C-alpha cells in the first residue's frame, strides 16, 4: 500500500512545479497557495510511504516521478519544447537521478 | 489598469486612515501589496509597508491631522496594473 | 543568470538535507537554522529561476545538482563507497545539465 | 551535559531571575521550558518556554516566603538529564 501513496507523492510533487509555474515569482496568489500546500502533502505523503518502504527505492520513484511529470505538464501546459535533443539529455539527466538516489 | 481597483479611504481619524481596494478576479489575486503614503508636495520622503495579497484592507496611523496625503497601492509585479493612488485631507 | 540561480539554488538544495540529519527533531539551534534558511534560499532562487527557464528543466536540474553535490558531498565528507555504477550515473548527471544548457 | 549551572541571580520577594550555562556551538537547542512551582503541595506546576538562543528567565507571581522549586527542561531526553533547583522566595 505504501507504494501508491508513494506515487500520490510523486504525483503532488508535479502539483506544486506546476503550480509554481503558473505563479511566476512566487506572486500570484493561488498557484503560490497550491505550490506551498501541494509541497507539505508530498513531504508528509512520502515520510510515511517511507517509513515501510526501503529509503533508495522509495526516493527514486518520488523524484522519478516528479521530475517526469514536471517534464511531461511543462510540454502539455505551458507548450515547452519537444526537441530530439532536448527529450534525449534529459532522458541522461532522469536516468542519473534515479540511478544515484537508488544506490544510496 | 488591472489590480489593484477602486482605492478609497473606508474610515478616517485626523491620525489614522483606513483604507481599501479590490482585489480583482481569484485568477488577479496576488501574494502581497506594498502601500505607499506620504504629504503631498512636503520636502519628506514616503514611508511604506507591505500587507499579505489576501487582504483588501490597510490601515495607516501616525499621521498629522491637517495635512493632505497621496496613498497608493502597488502590485508585485508591475505586468499585472500601474499602481493606484488618491490624495486625502486628515 | 538564470542557469547560474539553478545551480546555487541546487547548492543550498543539499547544504540544508544534509544540515537536516545533523539537527535532530529540529531541536539543534544552529543546524536547525541553517536548514531554514537553506530551505528558504533554496525555494527563493528556484522560483526567480522558473521565470525566464521552462519548469521541466528548472526542477530537473535543481534536482540534479542537489543529487549529484549529495554523492559529492557523502564519498568526501563521510568516507561513502564510490562504485563504477555511482560514477557512470553522475556521468549521465552532468552530461543531461550540460546537454540540456547547449540548446538553450 | 546541556544544560547546566541553574543560579538565581536576582531576586524580590515575589519574583527571581534565573540563569544557567547553554554550553557552546553544537549544543545549543531551540527552546527551553522552564517550570516553577511550590516544592511541597504545587496544586499544578506554572510553566512557559523561552527560545533556545536566551539563557536567561523571569518568574514573576510568586508567593513571598514560599519555597520553590524551578526546573529546566531541553526539547528532548537526549541532551544531558534536567535542572533543578529550590529557592525559598
Ligand atoms: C515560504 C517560502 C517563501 C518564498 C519567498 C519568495 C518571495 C516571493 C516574492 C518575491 O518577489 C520578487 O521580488 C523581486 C524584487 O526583488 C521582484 O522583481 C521586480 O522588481 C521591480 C520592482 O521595482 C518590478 O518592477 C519588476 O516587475 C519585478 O521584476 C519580483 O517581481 C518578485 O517575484
Ligand atoms: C509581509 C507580507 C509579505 C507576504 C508576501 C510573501 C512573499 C513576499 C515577501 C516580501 O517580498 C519582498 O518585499 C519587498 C518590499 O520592499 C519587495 O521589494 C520591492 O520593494 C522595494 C521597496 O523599496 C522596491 O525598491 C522594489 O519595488 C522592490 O525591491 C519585494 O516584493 C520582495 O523583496
Ligand atoms: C517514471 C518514473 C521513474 C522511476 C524510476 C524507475 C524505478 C527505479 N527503481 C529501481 N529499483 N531501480
Ligand atoms: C504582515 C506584515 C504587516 C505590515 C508590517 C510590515 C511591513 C514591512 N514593510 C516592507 N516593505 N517590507
Ligand atoms: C483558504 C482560502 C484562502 C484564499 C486567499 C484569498 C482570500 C480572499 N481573497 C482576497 N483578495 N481578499
Ligand atoms: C493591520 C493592517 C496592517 C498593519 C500595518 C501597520 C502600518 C504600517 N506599519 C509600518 N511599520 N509602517
Ligand atoms: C515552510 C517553508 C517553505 C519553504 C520550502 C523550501 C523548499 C523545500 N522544498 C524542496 N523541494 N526543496
Ligand atoms: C564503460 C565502463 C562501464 C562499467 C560498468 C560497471 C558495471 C558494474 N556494475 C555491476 N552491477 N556489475
Amino acid at each position: 500500500m505504501a507504494w501508491l501513496i508513494l506515487i500520490i507523492a510523486g504525483i503532488f510533487e508535479v502539483v506544486w512545479a506546476i503550480a509554481l509555474k503558473y505563479s511566476n515569482g512566487f506572486t500570484r496568489l493561488i498557484p503560490s497557495m497550491i505550490t506551498l500546500i501541494g509541497m507539505l502533502i508530498s513531504f508528509y505523503l512520502l515520510s510515511q510511504a517511507t517509513k515501510t518502504l526501503p529509503i533508495g527505492t522509495a526516493y527514486a520513484i518520488w523524484t522519478g516521478i516528479g521530475a517526469l511529470g514536471a517534464v511531461i505538464c511543462g510540454i502539455i501546459f505551458f507548450k515547452e519544447p519537444l526537441t530530439a535533443l532536448r527529450i534525449v539529455f534529459m532522458i541522461l539527466l532522469l536516468t542519473g537521478i534515479i540511478g544515484l538516489k537508488a544506490t544510496s | 489598469s488591472s489590480v489593484p481597483t477602486k482605492l478609497e479611504v473606508v474610515a478616517a481619524t485626523p491620525t489614522s486612515l483606513l483604507i481599501s481596494w479590490d482585489a480583482g478576479h481569484w485568477w488577479e489575486w496576488v501574494t502581497y501589496y506594498r502601500i505607499t503614503y506620504g504629504e503631498t508636495g512636503g520636502n519628506s520622503p514616503v514611508q511604506e509597508f507591505t500587507v499579505p495579497g489576501y487582504s483588501s484592507t490597510a490601515t495607516i496611523s501616525g499621521l498629522k491631522p491637517g495635512v493632505d496625503y497621496t496613498i497608493t497601492v502597488y502590485a508585485p509585479t508591475s505586468d499585472y496594473g500601474s499602481p493606484i493612488s488618491i490624495n486625502y485631507r486628515t
